[PDB]
RNA sequence: GGGCGUGUGGCGUAGUCGAGCGCGCUCCCUUGCAUGGGAGAGGUCUCCGGUUCGAUUCCGGACUCGUCCGCCA
RNA sequence: UCAUCUAGACAGCCGGACGGUGGCCAUGGAAGUCGGAAUCCGCUAAGGAGUGUGUAACAACUCACCGGCCGAAUGAACUAG
């Protein structure tokens, strides 16, 4: 156990992201398009897979 | 205590260490836990010497030790001999042995009073053992095992011998040594008991894989309680 | 950092050994420190030490203990670290630590507690009640090595005042007894040691070792406090009723007869106290076990059990005296067991064992437990005859043979039978004839003069000169 | 509510990262020492599938053994047992539709 | 060597390539060992994997007891007979190639060793040093 | 390597979605150049999933066996 | 091509987001939120017989709607260089 607030603060940077389906890039959670050129700024995004 | 110790992963402590009543010898290339076991259990009353014999980390199989004396092979250098002479107390006598078998821990199984040797040793070496150690000597094999030092663990209180030993050989050796002997295993069933562990009057050090019934047999036969 | 709550312990509302609001128990499953309490600890360094202590591996446990000790050494720097919270936690773990198989762990744990008290003197008073019994158990343990240093240290802690040490026994007698009770009745061998990592044996061995220490503790406690029996009778009855203490007296198997000796001493103490008479049923239960013990003693293990035998016999004489060999009376086969025992005992005779046997004989004749001519005298003749074979090849046998002769002469004086005296004379001559050195056993020879009269010996010399 | 107390107790022991066999030995010892929360439990614990089993009185001396998931509420476990009841009824109706044409 | 090594080993001049037959020094009933592989050996085109003293090899019993023949087992080289240099600069060699049988962890199948063994092997394998008569 | 088909009691063998016979031998009865008769035992229908209400039976996958075609100058 | 727009639009904060009514069937329960149908009034500046989270069912939170600050364009879908 870390602490509940400290787990929230660490998960803000480590777990509450989104993943581009084409190029696996770690993206902002409210993003609409990937920031990478190689996937062509696609809008195929998924949430980052949580535990539990 | 039969103290669980490893030599960097090695569960054979008799190979890398030689323990008597008066002194202890440990290899120079040893871990902090391995040194800390002898330092905590032995205390400050008994000197612990970090030594190398003949350029080898193995010292228990190279040397045969007693409270009165220590025997070293011919290949031991003058620097190691002088370091042992300075580090050891004045009571013990260190003498080089010039003998072909040259691995005195494997050749000789000895305690304070009585010793078992390899049958084929030279007579000058037998007289040298009787002189320096002050110990009466028998040439005998443990159920056909000529390496009595590797295949027997011996102290003043009792002895552990090879597991595959004839019972008749057990009472014969027990009457010859005037101590009770038990056939048993050490280090999760390893046959080489003398290489497996070191023992004296109040301490036994063994490998970590030595199981609880084996450790109970050790403390029972060596009366360490 | 620490999570979870000990709800089950809360339902129980039992403080176990502890008087400070924390359950303290020897058993592995419970008494582990509460996570909330652990969180409360003053420093991260302490918290880690505790987590390591919880872990199963010994090397880690030792490492943590060493670290804790180092922190205590710098008390001034770490005084803030040590707090009631620390004390509550240490106490809970300390109990489990004292039962540890590894000697170093036990020794270090005891040393740490004593050090803490010395530094925190007069600040550990609330916690003293929990700690003192445990500290004492360490001071009174079958292994000399753990107990002796612990004892010396305890004395230094109290400024080397013997009175204080005795005072502890008096002041905490109720607490001490509670500890003994918990080991004997509340605990079981399985509870003490986890089954997966421990066999049926060893666990059994362990429970016995711990209980043996408890019996040892009781003996000192009884000696220290006379009224302890009266004040603690209800609890004492419970402790005695349990078969566990009685199970301890097994010589059939087991490495240490030291444990067995301790139980005998307790039974002896109980009879001397009159507590055993007070609860006759308890005395009977002990007697039955003593009878079982006789069967256990056997030729195969005679060498192993030989030092313990003289003691058994001396105790037997005292117990038999009570209620007219009432102890013998309970068992129909008591005589049968004795007969078997005698044969086994005679084959190997301990030094001083025969003196004990004569004392038993002094007791037996009054209640006529045994027929002297058919059984006692002949068995003795067999025993000396056996000794004659054992003439004196090994050490001490020489002392034992002389010892037997002293006893045998006494046996004969009681016999008042012509045949017996004649038999003695024949044996005496034969013993000399078998040979040994009179000079070597000079003291024995001086004792030996009675068998051949001084004038007879001069006549004996004339007969010897005549001999071819 | 008492099932929720038992669940909170077992989950509190789980959240201490305690070994499962030591938890079962703690349940046995508290049953021997007469703790009601311990005595409501059945000892072959399915902690591998996060499931316990609990003894409930049939009449408000016979007891029934019911399996409770630790990750759902007691009412939610009751709704699962109701759901297994409801699924069994539909299969029975399918059997009743089957019977005539099958036996013909 | 590899897994069961107790420490490292300085480079000894390689004397036993693949296909070499050495004497079987222990009392396990085997007469010779035939080397088919060396543990820890590298890869080069056309180069034979060669063994030195103290190395663990894979070997078959070509001559000996039938329950030891016709299978592969690990072995440890204890006598080399090709001269090699130590860091004190003596060039030394035995008069025959000899090895003992072991498991992959390194403990000996046999119980006693006939003839000398090298200290570079005895330091690296403790069971060999345990059952060894003379260490040079 | 690929294609096509195959898999039933100890053995052989019949199966339309609702496991029988023969052979081996279990027992009993009954007979020289040793028979016959009567009750027996014997299957996870190669295995795993879905459909059905129920698959030897329908379907999909895997295993196994048997066929056919396949490298160079 | 649809919509909104100085009579205050879209983002961002803040407040309300209600009664008839736990609307009718159906369920051991399901009260806006397991489903089947209907989907209407009042008070309104405004609030769906409910957009989600949500409980055994509740409770609770949030929505799309209206309001203060902002003062001017913005949202959705689609087409092709
Ligand atoms: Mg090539
Ligand atoms: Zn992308």
């Amino acid at each position: 156990i870390i602490e509940p607030s400290l787990k929230a603060l660490a998960s803000k940077y480590n777990c509450d992201k989104s993943v581009c389906r084409k190029c696996y890039a770690r993206l902002p959670p409210r993003a609409t398009n990937c920031r990478k050129r190689k996937c062509g700024h696609t809008n195929q995004l998924r949430p980052k897979k949580k535990l539990k | 205590m039969a103290t669980r110790t490893q030599f960097e992963n090695s569960n054979e402590i008799g190979v890398f260490s030689k323990l008597t009543n008066t002194y202890c010898l440990v290899a120079v290339g040893g871990s902090e836990n391995f040194y800390s076991a002898f330092e905590a259990e032995l205390g400050d009353a008994i000197p612990i010497v970090h030594t190398t014999i003949a350029g080898t980390r193995i010292i228990g199989r190279m040397t045969a030790g007693n409270r009165r004396g220590l025997l070293v092979p011919t290949q031991t250098t003058d620097q190691e001999l002088q370091h042992l002479r300075n580090s050891l107390p004045d009571s013990v006598k260190i003498q080089r042995v010039e003998e072909r078998l040259s691995a005195l821990g494997n050749v000789i199984c000895c305690n304070d009073y009585v010793a078992l040797v390899h049958p084929d040793i030279d007579r000058e070496t037998e007289e040298l053992i009787s002189d320096v150690l002050g110990v009466e000597v028998f040439r005998q094999t443990i159920s056909g095992n000529i390496l009595v030092g590797s295949y027997c663990s011996l102290s003043n209180q009792g002895g552990l011998v090879h597991p595959q030993t004839s019972v008749q050989d057990q009472e014969e050796l027990s009457s010859l040594l005037q101590v009770p002997l038990v056939a048993g295993t050490v280090n999760r069933g390893s046959s080489v008991v003398g290489a497996g562990m070191v023992v004296n009057d109040y301490l036994a050090v063994t490998g970590l894989d030595t199981t609880a019934p084996e450790l109970s047999v050790i403390e029972s036969i060596f009366r360490l309680q | 950092s620490f999570g979870g709550i000990n709800t089950f312990q809360q339902y129980n509302t039992d403080l176990g050994l502890g008087h400070n609001g924390v359950r303290i128990s020897l058993n592995y499953f419970d008494g582990l420190p509460d996570p909330s309490l652990l969180n409360s600890l003053y420093s991260n360094e302490l918290k880690l030490i505790f987590k390591s202590l919880l872990k199963r591996d010994e090397t880690t446990k030792e490492k943590a203990l060493m670290d804790l000790s180092n922190l205590i050494s710098d008390f001034n720097q770490n005084e803030y670290f040590f707090n009631d919270i620390f004390l509550l936690c240490w106490s809970q773990i300390y109990a489990k630590l004292i039962i540890s198989d590894y000697k170093v762990i036990r020794l270090q744990s005891h040393q740490i507690t004593i050090m803490l008290v010395k530094s925190l003197r007069k600040k550990i008073s609330k916690f003293l009640k929990d700690f003192i019994p445990l500290i004492l158990l360490g001071t009174c343990e079958l292994d000399y090595s753990v107990s002796k240093p612990s004892l010396n240290e305890l004395t230094e802690c109290f400024n080397k005042d013997p009175a204080k040490i005795n005072a502890l026994w008096a002041v905490f007698q109720e607490q001490l007894l509670n500890l003994v009770k918990e080991i004997v009745v509340n605990e079981n061998e399985d509870t003490i040691s986890d089954e997966r990592y421990s066999s049926k044996e060893e666990s059994e061995f362990r429970y016995h070792r711990v209980i043996a220490s408890a019996v040892l503790l009781l003996i000192k406690l009884f000696v220290h406090n006379k009224d302890v029996s009266e004040r603690n009778s209800s609890s004492l009855k419970v402790i005695l009723s349990d078969e566990s203490i009685w199970k301890l007296l097994n010589l059939k198997n087991g490495q240490n007869t030291n444990a067995y000796e301790t139980v005998l001493r307790l039974i002896d103490v109980l009879y001397t106290r009159g507590y055993m008479p007070s609860h006759k049923n308890i005395m009977k239960l002990a007697v039955k076990k003593l009878l079982k013990s006789l069967t256990h003693i056997t030729s195969k293990n005679i060498l192993k059990v030989c030092p313990v035998l003289p003691s058994i016999l001396n105790l037997l004489a005292t117990l038999d005296d009570y209620e007219d060999g009432t102890i013998w009376s309970y068992d129909k086969s008591s005589k049968e067991k004795v007969l078997k025992f005698l044969s086994v005992s005679r084959t190997s005779p301990s030094p001083g064992f025969f003196n004990a046997v004569f004392a038993l004989y002094s007791s037996t004749k009054r209640h006529s437990f045994l027929d002297y001519y058919l059984e006692w005298l002949p068995f003795w003749q067999k025993s000396v005859q056996r000794l004659n074979e054992k003439g004196f090849s090994a050490r001490n046998s020489a002392e034992v043979l002389n010892e037997f002769w002293t006893n045998f002469l006494k046996f004969a004086e009681d016999s008042s039978e012509e045949r017996v005296k004649k038999m003695v004379e024949s044996e005496i001559f034969n013993s000399l004839s078998c040979g040994k050195s009179l000079s070597e056993y000079t003291k024995l020879n001086q004792t030996l003069s009675g068998v051949f009269p001084p004038d007879k010996w001069e006549r004996e010399i004339e007969d010897y000169f005549t001999s071819d | 509510p008492l099932i929720e107390e038992v669940k909170l107790a077992v989950q509190g022991l789980i959240d201490q990262q305690m070994d499962w066999n030591t938890i079962e030995k703690l349940i046995k010892s508290e049953q021997k020492k007469g703790n009601r929360i311990a005595q409501l439990l059945n000892l072959p614990l399915n902690l591998k599938q996060n499931k316990i089993s609990v003894k409930l009185d049939l009449s408000s001396n016979e007891k029934i053994n019911v399996t409770i998931d630790l990750g759902l509420s007691a009412y939610a476990n009751a709704t699962e047992y109701f759901n297994i009841k409801k699924t069994s009824a539909q299969k029975q109706k399918k059997v009743e539709k089957n019977v005539g044409k099958a036996m013909k | 060597s590899g897994n069961g090594a107790q420490g490292t080993k300085f480079r000894i001049s390689l004397g036993l390539p693949v296909g070499a037959i050495m004497n079987c020094a222990d009392n396990s009933g085997a007469r010779n060992l035939y080397i088919i592989a060396v543990k820890g050996s590298g890869s080069r085109l056309n180069r034979l994997p060669a063994a030195s003293l103290g190395d663990m090899v894979m070997a078959t019993v070509k001559k000996g007891k039938p329950e030891l023949r016709k299978k592969v087992m690990p072995a440890i080289v204890v006598r080399q007979a090709k001269s090699w240099r130590r860091r004190d600069g003596v060039f030394l060699y035995f008069e025959d190639n000899a090895g003992v049988i072991a498991n992959p962890k390194g403990e000996m199948k046999g119980s006693a060793i006939t003839g000398p063994v090298g200290k570079e092997c005895a330091d690296l394998w403790p069971r060999v040093a345990s059952n060894s008569g003379v260490v040079v």
